[PDB]
């Protein structure tokens, strides 16, 4: 089954995912990620790859499409690193498994 | 409150019973294989983070003595079409992603090999980096996601267990004994 691959970042980061075919966007609001990433949810897409900066934003949208298969939403660096947050979403994904909250 | 009842609920009350010692087998598995998935999950997002961001520098770094309608121009022009293949695998009752790049196949007889025209080492090099990337940065989503999944179906299991246990059997074990004790009045 066929999917695209779309890319939520800054420029100066995410730019040379375009050379790959990944559907890269920009925004800087939570209303233009959370439009962004619906967007692309409703294109089905398989994966959608985001810098912790913007994903920082959009935690209610984020936490709306974990439990669906696709899309598939992963928190990246930019080049400036990240806010440990996909490091802190393992943990929760821990408790949540083991019933700790 | 008839014989005919009474087997058709003993039958409800084995199924239940037998359905929730193996449901917490299950849960079990679930666990087991959630934390196996786990250690991957956090091994290969620790890798990726690192070079991840240590790729996009090196790009930055590339790009910042270009002219920006070069670096435009450059972008513009595709070094390959990746899209996914993802297909459905049970784990029990949970479905997962499995995941794999599918490449532009007509161009099999010519594999990648970046180097841009009036470009330079560096700049070829952080591109480079980026392909280097890919196949990791895919099996971080793959992961990633089925622990996702793995974590809210052990969620949605354990709340069944309970279920099971506390509500759905002793009320089946007490609707067994209300129809045995009116049948046994009858007879004496």
């Amino acid at each position: 089954m066929t999917y695209k691959i779309g890319v939520v970042g800054d420029k100066d980061s995410v730019s040379p995912f375009r050379l790959f075919g990944f559907d890269v966007q920009h925004g800087t609001t939570k209303t233009e990620i959370r439009k962004t990433i619906d967007e692309m949810a409703k294109n089905e897409y398989g994966v959608i790859y985001i810098t912790e900066q913007c994903a920082n934003l959009v935690p209610e949208t984020i936490e709306r499409y974990k439990g669906q298969l696709t899309p598939a939403i992963i928190l990246i660096p930019s080049h400036q690193g990240t806010l440990g947050i996909g490091l802190e979403e393992i943990q929760n994904s821990v408790e949540k498994a083991v019933g700790q909250n | 409150p008839t014989r005919m009842e009474l087997t058709r609920l003993k039958k409800q009350l084995t199924t239940a019973t037998r359905g929730h010692k193996l449901l917490k087998d299950k849960q079990d598995e679930l666990m087991r294989q959630f934390i196996l998935l786990i250690r991957k999950n956090n091994e290969l997002r620790q890798a990726i983070e690192k070079e991840t961001q240590t790729a996009m520098k090196d790009f930055v770094l590339a790009k910042s003595t270009v002219e920006e309608a070069f670096i435009d121009e450059l972008l513009a022009l595709p070094a390959e079409n990746v899209s996914i293949s993802v297909v459905e695998k049970n784990i029990m009752s949970v479905k997962v992603p499995l995941m794999n790049f599918q490449y532009d196949e007509t161009l099999n007889e010519t594999p990648l090999e970046y180097g841009y025209l009036h470009s330079n080492a560096e700049l070829d090099r952080s591109i480079d980096g980026f392909t280097q990337l890919l196949p990791k940065l895919l099996k971080l989503a793959e992961v990633e996601k089925t622990c996702q999944l793995m974590a809210e179906e052990i969620e949605k299991t354990r709340r069944r267990v309970n279920a099971l246990e506390y509500m759905t059997i002793p009320q089946l074990e007490e609707t067994i004994y209300y129809i045995k004790m009116k049948l046994e009045e009858n007879e004496r």
